């Protein structure tokens, strides 16, 4: 343990759409 | 991009180190409800291992859904002492077995020709069925536009679905226009077209019918010989086609912390009809945690067979089953997998099941706690939990049997820590496990328990509230009144009487 | 740690009221050159310096001057910037003090018979020299107890040497102390042949008084003088 | 000593970092965050911030017990890769001084007034000497009468210092050029070039 980096302050990627900035 | 109510099914997550100085990982998984999956409410499956350099390491990570609809998965990994971190959210479709199908039928609207006083009454049945699933989806759009002239039609829709029948109005100013209204139940509709010019209805209908593992035997076993640890691989497999399986492919998922013998691997590699990409040795392991295997052909003819040894390093937590699975390049859709675990036959993980509804169990058994002298602080720091939706002392009335699943009838008699059922004493609870824990639970008709599980597991039962008993729903002998005087009891009685009167009548400590 | 400013120096030679005839700053150096420096007075040169960064203890240093072809006749003198947690305590030496912790007073001094320690022995402090980092520690020499291979003559004196970085190994001057050496540096000195010794760790001190007894003081002395007997007698 | 170091960030937006110093046996780090793992030893995870198209600042104090110890991997990772840059450093005593007075005319036969075959070389530590700081002492056995000055020219191949003056004057290019040209002055006038196995 101890080795690593804190879960609460690792945060997921979440967002992957295939095509935004429509504009 | 679809996994289905209650399959077991492996992802395969993949890792990538695209640095240098050789790495040790940290990867979890999360616990997430709608999956029974290698985590729990409490303990999140976790790895820890090492990666090279420009390198990358498979995870896999097995997991039956049961909710279904939408639902999240979550992978996080950190790199020991440094700046290196990731976490994913994907979400996932899990949707009800059977296929998707779709039945068109299309009605001419022409009240100059067909309809009674310019007015046509049209009717259309909800389509006959039932090569259907129960309680399925069903989506069908209804679509009307004119047919170019002069026309004029006032139209009108009716379903037993509200009574405020939709109206639309078509003539030369949208004759070609979108008239579309959709309704997810098939059941009678009934246009009434009163006008004069004409007009296509179109009813599209959509619902999911349908007739797993085809095209390939294939038997997979495993158990122990003794070296860290270890274990024998054995895969079984034949094609039935009328002829030899050309150019078909072997994939294999490691049991959490394990690895191939480089020596037998290379000993399968030796082949102008067995292929095993590249692959890193150390200590006589290869370095796949997922170890794919091309070969040229299988035959529809005899079992074809091959085998492999599998060392362990760390003997971490719980053991992750393993996939294992067959398909032809001229089959790719080959959904032919198996898994297997050491102490699992099947290698299918743990879960209850009754009807349609599943859910999770833990897999290692769960014993009834005994303890003699109780901690009343502590006890009710750990009944204060987080995680802990409610806490009942309750008498144990009948005990019964429904598919190998035990049913332990409870009564609710004094409530602790008020659950969520707004009145628990009120309805019997049905506390269900498998008959493997049987024994280690040991429960006994009449007596009383204290118990104290999580919400977690419930399982939406018809007209009865029930839970399942985890390693996480905790349940304890609350000696009887009578008891009471005895030696074995008296201290128990005491203990509980206080640690209850302390709970039931004042919050939690912090 | 200190950086010149090479600005101030430039002025000090390439104007025509040249004081001198070329700085160099050379990895660690500002040597300047000129023609001749006078005897009837002195001769000035002058420049602002900064800290490049912090550093602890700046070990003060050189600053010398000669003559080109007639090095012979140099002067070379030290001079520093300014005089006087847990790694700042460098392991150099180390004392200790309470006098009779029973834990030590009393154990068997299998330290000293320990194949390393070549010379212990009591000895009491006399001078207290202090120069250019230097502190050095006439002691005359008592109670032998065991000789190593440069046998301290007894009646002669004794030098112990360790610098100002070093805080356990502080002694009181004419406190008599034994002390435990580990380090010797034997240097025939023509004459004669003084040792040096250090001041290391691993090595050991200790303290007792002279003068008259003193209540709570025969308590230790028990030990010091029982130990004693015992090993130069024979504890080994 | 306090080793400054500065993170420079050239990149549009911020940028976030580690930098840790894997520690050696002669430098105290005052931290025990020696941590080993897998291998591999090396300092705590920092963990600063640096600004858009900047630049941060970075420290470590240490201090060094052996003296001339050297070397220092200081590495650097970031969002895009691990930088190990290495560095070396330099450690040193207090008043230096070298007496050399020592050498030898070794001929056997007399040749040269007497015969020489023999020479002590004695082990003189000398007083005021600083503590624990070995006294070194440099060998060289060379061919001729000219050898130290040859070996010179052709050694580290550089236009050596061959001296100790400061470069400052004009007399100090000059002699750049006085070993290398007597060197030759012999090498030639002698006529001993096949000497170079070259
Ligand atoms: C996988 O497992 C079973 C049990 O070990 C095997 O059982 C036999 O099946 C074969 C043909 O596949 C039959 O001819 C035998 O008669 C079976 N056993 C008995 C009772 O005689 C099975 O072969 C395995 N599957 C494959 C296809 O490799
Ligand atoms: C520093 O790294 C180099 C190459 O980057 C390696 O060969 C060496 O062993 C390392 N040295 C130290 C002080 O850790």
């Amino acid at each position: 343990e101890d080795g690593f980096i804190a879960d609460s302050d690792i945060i997921s990627r979440s967002d992957f759409p295939k095509s935004w900035l429509w504009l | 991009y679809s996994v289905v109510k209650n399959e077991q099914v492996e992802i395969r997550a993949i890792l990538h180190n695209y640095v240098n100085e050789d790495i040790y990982v940290r990867v979890e998984l999360l616990y997430n409800p709608a999956f029974c999956s290698a985590s729990t409410k409490g303990q999140r499956y976790r790895q820890q291992f090492p990666i090279k350099a420009l390198s990358s390491r498979a995870v896999p990570f097995v997991i039956v859904p049961l909710e279904q609809g939408l639902h999240d998965v979550e992978i996080k990994a950190s790199v020991q002492e440094a700046l290196w971190s990731d976490g994913v959210r994907k979400k996932l479709k899990v949707v009800p077995e059977g296929v998707q199908k779709s039945i068109v039928t299309i009605v001419k609207l022409d009240p100059r020709a067909k309809g009674v006083g310019g007015t046509q009454l049209e009717v259309i049945k909800a389509r006959k069925l039932d090569d259907r699933v129960p309680d399925t989806e069903i989506e069908t759009k209804i679509i009307i536009q004119g047919d170019p002239k002069d026309l004029n039609l006032d139209i009108t829709i009716e379903l037993p679905d509200r009574e405020v029948p939709i109206r639309y109005r078509i003539n030369y100013e949208n004759a070609l226009l979108a008239r579309t209204v959709e309704t997810k139940l098939n059941q009678d509709i009934t246009v009434t077209a009163s006008g004069d010019g004409k007009a296509t209805m179109t009813i599209l209908t959509f619902y999911n019918a349908q007739l797993v593992c085809n095209k390939f035997h294939l038997n997979v076993s495993v158990e122990n010989i003794h070296l860290k640890g270890a274990l024998m691989l054995k895969i079984c497999t034949r094609y039935l086609g009328e002829v030899d399986s050309t150019m078909t492919i072997i994939d294999i998922s490691m049991l959490t912390g394990f690895l191939p013998d480089a020596e037998d691997l290379t000993r399968l590699s030796k082949g102008v009809d067995r292929y095993i990409s590249r692959y890193e040795v150390d200590n006589n392991m290869a370095q796949k945690v997922a170890v794919i295997i091309y070969l040229n052909k299988v035959s529809h003819s005899e079992d074809e067979c091959l085998h492999f040894k599998i060392l362990k390093h760390f003997e971490v937590g719980f053991i992750q089953p393993g996939s294992v699975k067959v398909y032809s390049y001229y089959n790719l859709d080959e959904k032919c997998t198996k898994f297997y675990h050491p102490d699992k036959g099947t290698g299918l993980l743990n879960k209850i099941c009754i009807g349609n509804v599943c859910r999770c169990a833990g897999e290692t058994c769960s014993s009834l706690n005994h303890q003699e002298r109780i901690d009343v602080p502590l006890q009710i720091e750990k009944a204060c939990e987080t995680n802990v939706d409610y806490v009942y002392k309750t008498k144990l009335l009948r005990i019964e049997e429904q598919d190998g699943n035990d049913i332990y009838v409870m009564d609710v008699l004094e409530v602790i820590k008020q659950g969520t059922d707004e009145n628990p004493r009120a309805k019997t609870h049905q506390y269900i496990s498998q008959r493997k824990c049987q024994e280690a639970l040991n429960l006994k008709v009449n007596d009383d328990y204290l118990i104290w599980g999580s919400r977690s597991d419930l399982l939406p039962t018809k007209d009865k509230i029930s839970y399942i008993i985890t390693k996480n729903t905790w349940i304890e002998r609350w000696p009887h009144e009578d008891e009471c005087q005895e030696e074995e009891f008296q201290k128990l009685c005491d203990d509980f009487a206080q640690f209850s009167y302390t709970l039931t009548e004042f919050g939690c400590p912090t | 740690g200190i950086s010149a400013n090479e600005e101030d120096l430039k002025a000090l030679v390439e104007g025509v009221d040249q004081l001198f005839t070329d700085y160099q700053i050379k990895d660690g150096h500002v040597i300047l050159q000129l023609n001749s420096i006078p005897s009837s007075d002195f001769l000035c040169v002058r420049f602002r310096i900064f800290e490049l960064f912090e550093v602890g203890f700046l070990s003060p240093a050189t600053f010398t001057v000669y003559e080109y072809h007639r090095p012979d006749k140099q002067c070379t003198m030290f001079y520093s910037t300014s005089n006087i947690c847990k790694c700042v305590e460098a392991d150099c030496g180390q004392m200790q003090e309470e006098l009779d912790l029973t834990i030590s007073a009393e154990t068997r001094k299998q330290t000293a018979c320990k194949p390393e320690i070549a010379y212990a022995y009591k000895v009491s402090i006399t001078s207290i020299t202090v120069e250019n980092v230097f502190v050095k520690y006439k002691a005359t020499l008592l109670d032998i107890y065991k000789t190593g291979e440069a046998v301290a003559e007894k009646d002669s004196e004794i030098t112990f040497i360790k610098k100002v970085t070093c805080t356990n190994a502080e002694l009181v001057k004419g406190r008599q102390y034994l002390i435990m050496g580990k380090e010797a540096l034997q240097i025939k000195y023509n004459f004669s042949f003084r040792y040096i010794y250090p001041l290391d760790s691993l090595t050991w001190i200790e303290y007792w008084p002279r003068d008259t007894t003193c209540s709570s003081c025969q308590a230790f002395l028990a030990n010091l003088d029982e130990f004693a007997e015992d090993i130069f007698l024979n504890g080994c | 000593i306090q080793l400054k170091g500065t993170v420079y960030n050239y990149r549009t937006s911020g940028m976030q970092f580690c930098v840790k110093m894997s520690a050696v046996e002669g430098i105290c780090t005052s931290e025990s965050p020696v941590i080993d793992h897998q291998g591999t030893k090396s300092s705590k995870c920092v963990r600063q911030k640096v600004e858009g198209s900047s630049s941060h600042l970075v420290t470590f104090t240490v201090l060094p017990l052996e003296i001339g110890l050297h070397n220092i991997n200081f590495s650097l990772e970031t969002w895009f890769g691990k930088e190990i840059l290495v560095k070396t450093l330099r450690v040193v005593p207090e008043g230096v001084k070298r007496e050399s007075y020592s050498g030898v005319t070794l001929d056997p036969r007399g040749i040269y007034g007497t015969i020489s075959r023999r020479k002590e070389f004695p082990y003189r530590i000398p007083l005021d000497l600083v503590p624990k700081t070995e006294i070194k002492r440099i060998l060289s056995v060379k061919g001729l009468l000219v050898g130290e000055i040859l070996s010179a020219v052709l050694s580290q191949e550089g236009i050596n210092i061959l001296t100790h003056l400061p470069k400052g004057s004009a007399e100090a290019e000059l002699m750049s050029v006085v070993p290398v040209f007597y060197v030759f002055h012999y090498l030639e006038t002698g006529n001993h070039w096949n000497i170079f196995h070259s």
